[PDB]
């Protein structure tokens, strides 16, 4: 991560471009806190 | 110092040879701010 | 359920190799480490 | 429950200068003798306060701000004025008010109206209909007593002309009102010796004739403390003092609640309020 | 009587999708049923 | 302090969620951690069990009175008048 | 430690309770009410890491995100106002 | 519903990360306003500079001593009841609870010039009374602590300003609600002392108590919980404070007209007889009456209490609980009111007679 | 210590394992128990939720160096006397 001036100066002749696209994920994870560790969350005060 | 007219005279010889110096009538309760100048030329003034 | 947690931690367990040397040297033993970090809480807000 | 909205239908023929003037005179407080859903521009005007065919003085205005119902000027459109009530039980949800006073309102102050006792008043003149409108001051409840006790005292030394008290003293000077860490000098860097006293002298007279009779009825009753009906005098003193004191001792009507904003409301600045 | 935060859970304001919230709303409904049943038996005792 | 070292048992192996992929000397960066314990080849204090238990939960249930099953109802002729 | 042939170059400013130490060391709060910024404040005030002795190389953890020292709005260098959040770097307040 | 109020402030005389939620928070008027009122209201022969020095010494070790002037914008706006109680922790009858609270807040706070901060605030409060700049003019009810956020030295506070206390919803650790609470020392139920103690609605007052002898001034504030309304509570206070009243009335300040008119033989001058030449020879023809009302008991020399009304508790019977619960590192006895509905108008009533 | 209430929630473990046979004004014997709390109806402290969580565990895996797979092993003639 940098500024658009350093990126310009870098892409000129210092670094070598590898690609112009990327495969990225398009969704987040998820936690539920259900089933059993809901029982231990209300009787005792802990969960895994 | 012992005599008030010696501190009141040192605080005048000091102010007459610089530009960072408190307002002339020292307020009885406050913080002795300096007089804001109506211009800035080359940036903040770094004190020595 | 982030609004309900009080504090959450994550635990690490790393092991280190060793090199069997000769004398005169103090013979070695395998070392293991155990660590804990703790999540920090932050926020984000915008209005209209 | 719904609010109490008042619709002041402005007449035509108002100069385009006076309309822009009114466009800024919102948030200010006006009063009506009776509270109706549709008012007119002559119920707000100064001509409503004329007591004996003559404009009111400070005493009459203090007596008037009690018997009338206050209202805050909300949005103004090119056609009419819209104002919400204050005292009656109403849910008025937006209810901002601008500060017309030479002090700063801190977040949490209580506000009570005071006629323009010192100097001049900010009045919008509508010469197209032949009437003007003066707006009360919004001062914090903490100064509501110091201000009046300092503008009524000062007007007694100026009455002490004739070597009754030394008019040559500069030992005591600069009667100021310190509030929120600012000093408001009262002489206003000029001389309003005339014009201001002539509009307050009735209050000063009613206070002189009431403090002077308090320290004499006591002395008449108990001569060792240090044909002239006496019980009639005991009666006519309390009847006058207790009827003049409630006029002065006013209570608050708004309170400055401020979210998301600055804690200090400078003079000529807007802010949100709630109903006491 | 019905508490605050028990009236806030019966009347479905501040409804979150969490199961740890339904677990509390059930706990509130049970208490309200208890109290209503006891109040109704009180009228059979009061007659005597 | 170190209350957190004691919330959940430190060496209690549940399942590696990930692999730290580094294998560096961690004795150096002792401070980017809220708890740190270095152990030699299988030292003690790793075999500890001590718990707290809720050995039961008792309740009750009320009895409901019917006014007409009582004996007192002989002295009256109960009538309903809305 | 640096020059081993002497104890100090400036006896008036390195000794404890000397002129320089008494004038610039922040513990005596001499210029506590003055608003002007003191460049020599960090050179004459002894440092105290709350965990001074619980790390061998805390050079890295004490070299990232120190808050700004002075003000960045006014005409002179005042002290940092009570509500600022700017942050700088000190390659000179680390090796002293 | 309720009514929330929010205010940014410093953290000198108030640390919201330590005080319980539901705690009563006070606000402070600007310090530079006390100088003006001390320069004029001070009695004769008493230096009005003791207040000024005790004020410039308080703020000289409180925070950055610069920017304590006029137009900074940031200032030590708020305090808690616990702070203003522990600074005067030697004037309450319950020494146990007072000293417990005091040692709790001395250690749980910064401890960096915190003892001095508690001592000099008390010195300032003391000095405010000999100059007749009474504290009730510069301290007032802000709200009950509900929600906060803090930074290095900078805090932002949200409080309940008006409305039932238990209707405000927060993100308190255990449950989303909070009830009011106060230290046990500042508590003062007047009905148990006056033998009224009835079951009914109550009021919640904020009463100051001044005690002024020469160089022996003592100031404490309580939280009163009475059946008597705003008008008839000064009587109940005067009957419980019968000693301070008489002590302040004395140790604090340190004409036959009806007969002359009953005979036309006494010398007199009708109003139409007051002209130029009659001037010099009038003030001697009449009856002479020398003397002066100088050096006498006034309202500011005999004052012993001043109280406001801040809320009511409209239940069939007030259920308050006294339990010992900690400010973290130390135990301290508190009192847990239940079902208070904050009010206001911040109208102080002075008591001098 | 009276920290006893604070291990498990007071109403919790909902299914009761017994049945109190006697209804009496329990308040009179408040000092038989180690904890006691009488509410009138719907206290606000009944609906409280607060927990701690363990958000993962991370191990490592050692790599096994083979001497003959290295390059340095060229210079030696590794035989194995028994």
């Amino acid at each position: 991560v940098t500024t658009a001036t350093l990126k310009r100066q870098l892409l000129q002749g210092i670094l070598q471009i590898d690609d112009t696209a990327a495969d990225v994920p398009v969704t987040y994870g998820e936690m539920v806190l259900q089933g059993t560790n809901l029982v231990t969350a209300l009787v005792m005060g802990k969960a895994v | 110092m012992l005599h008030d007219n010696v501190t009141e005279s040192l605080r005048r010889i000091t102010a007459s040879g610089g530009r960072l110096n408190p307002t002339e009538p020292l307020p009885i309760f406050g913080g002795l701010r300096p007089a804001t100048s109506a211009g800035i030329a080359r940036g903040q003034a770094s004190v020595c | 359920e982030l609004a309900y947690v009080r504090d959450g931690v994550i635990q690490f367990e790393v092991q280190q190799p060793m090199i069997a040397r000769d004398g005169p040297h103090p013979v070695d033993q395998p070392v293991h480490n155990y660590m804990v970090k703790r999540i920090h809480k932050r926020s984000l807000s915008a209005a209209f | 429950a719904m609010p109490f909205e008042i619709e002041v239908l402005l007449p035509g023929e108002l100069s385009p200068a006076e309309t822009s003037a009114l466009q800024k005179c919102e948030g200010k407080i006006i009063t009506f003798s009776t509270l109706r859903h549709r008012a007119s521009l002559v119920d707000i005007a100064l001509s409503s306060y004329y007591i004996n065919g003559a404009p009111p003085d400070t005493l009459s205005l203090l007596e008037a701000y009690r018997m009338r119902f206050a209202a805050v000027i909300t949005r103004v459109i090119p056609g009419k004025l819209l104002a919400h009530a204050i005292g009656v039980g109403t849910p008025t949800p937006g209810l901002f008010i601008q500060n017309t006073s030479p002090v700063d309102l801190c977040n949490g102050d209580y506000i009570c109206l005071l006629p323009p006792v010192f100097g001049s008043a900010d009045s919008i003149r509508l010469d197209s209909v032949g009437l003007e409108i003066v707006f009360p001051l919004t001062i914090p409840q903490t100064l509501m007593r110091e201000i009046i006790a300092k503008v009524v005292a000062r007007a007694v030394e100026r009455t002490a002309a004739g070597a009754q008290i030394l008019p040559h003293e500069v030992l005591r000077g600069a009667d100021v009102i310190c509030y929120n860490g600012r000093r408001y000098e009262l002489e206003t860097n000029l001389q309003h010796r005339d014009g201001s006293d002539a509009a307050i002298r009735t209050l000063v007279l009613n206070l002189m004739f009431s403090i002077n009779e308090g320290c004499l009825l006591l002395l008449a009753l108990i001569p060792t403390l240090l044909r002239f009906p006496i019980y009639e005098t005991i009666s006519s003193w309390i009847s006058t003092s207790s009827r003049l004191g409630d006029t002065l001792g006013t209570r608050a009507i708004l309170r400055v609640c401020v979210f998301d904003g600055p804690s200090t409301v400078h003079p000529g600045d807007r802010t949100a309020v709630i109903q006491v | 009587a019905i508490a605050s935060e028990a009236l806030s859970l019966l009347s479905n304001t501040y409804v979150d999708g969490t199961e740890i919230d339904s677990s509390l709303r059930i706990r509130a409904i049970q208490q309200m049923a208890r109290n209503l049943r006891t109040v109704l038996d009180s009228f059979e005792r009061g007659t005597a | 302090s170190d209350r957190i070292a004691g919330l959940f048992n430190i060496p209690a192996g549940i399942i590696p969620t990930g692999n730290v992929l580094s294998t560096i000397e961690v004795c150096a960066h002792r401070c980017i951690f809220d708890f740190f314990k270095q152990i030699r080849s299988d030292d003690n204090s790793l075999y500890s069990a001590q718990f707290d238990i809720l050995l039961g939960t008792y309740c009750n249930t009320l009895n409901f009175v019917r006014f007409l099953e009582l004996g007192l109802s002989v002295a009256c002729i109960c009538t309903k008048f809305p | 430690v640096a020059y081993t042939d002497r104890a100090t170059l400036n006896p008036w400013a390195s000794q404890k309770h000397s002129y320089g130490d008494r004038l610039y060391n922040g513990t005596y709060n001499l210029t506590g009410a003055s608003p002007i910024y003191s460049p020599c404040f960090k050179f004459f005030t002894p440092a105290e890491v709350n965990t001074n002795c619980n790390t061998l190389d805390r050079l890295l953890m004490e070299a990232k995100a120190v808050a700004s020292q002075s003000s960045t709005d006014t005409e002179y260098q005042f002290k940092r106002p009570p509500g600022s959040t700017e942050m700088t770097q000190d390659p000179c307040g680390l090796f002293q | 519903t309720t009514q929330l109020i929010q205010q940014v402030s410093l953290t000198d005389f108030f640390r919201p990360d330590i005080e319980h939620a539901g705690s009563i928070v006070l606000i402070l008027r600007h310090p530079s306003d006390m100088i003006g009122e001390a320069n004029t209201l001070t009695q004769a022969g008493r230096d009005p500079d003791v207040l000024l020095e005790g004020l410039r010494n308080l703020f000289n070790a409180c925070t950055a001593p610069w920017t304590v002037g006029e137009g900074g914008g940031l200032r030590a706006y708020v305090t808690s009841l616990s702070f203003i109680a522990a600074c005067r922790a030697e004037e309450y009858t319950d020494k146990q609870a007072a000293d417990a609270n005091r040692t709790a807040i001395v250690s749980a706070y910064g401890c960096s010039r915190m003892e001095t901060r508690l001592i000099r605030f008390s010195e300032c409060l003391r000095a405010m009374v000999q100059c007749h700049v009474f504290p009730h003019r510069f301290i007032s009810f802000f709200g009950s602590l509900l929600e906060y956020t803090i930074q290095d030295n900078l805090c932002n506070i949200t409080a309940v300003a008006k409305g039932p206390q238990e209707a405000a919803r927060t993100d308190k650790t255990s449950t989303r609600r909070v009830t009011a609470n106060i230290p046990a020392c500042v508590f003062w139920d007047v009905d148990k002392d006056l033998h009224l103690s009835a079951d009914g609605l109550k009021h919640v007052f904020l009463v100051f108590v001044y005690t002024q002898r020469r160089q022996r001034e003592g100031v404490r504030l309580h939280l009163a919980l009475s059946q008597l309304n705003e008008q008839c509570f000064g009587r109940g206070i005067g009957f419980l404070l019968g000693r301070i009243r008489a002590e302040n009335a004395a140790w604090g300040t340190e004409l036959p007209l009806v007969q002359l008119s009953n005979d036309p033989t006494s010398p007199r001058c009708s109003i139409g007889e007051i002209t130029g030449v009659n001037w010099n020879l009038a003030r001697q023809r009449l009856y002479q009456w020398t003397g002066d009302f100088r050096g006498l008991p006034t309202q500011l020399s005999c004052m012993y209490a001043a109280y406001t009304l801040i809320g009511t508790i409209p239940s069939e019977s007030v259920r308050y609980t006294r339990r010992m619960e900690r400010f973290g590192g130390y135990n301290v006895p508190t009192i847990w009111l239940e079902g208070v509905v904050w009010g206001g108008t911040n109208t102080w009533n002075e008591c001098y007679y």
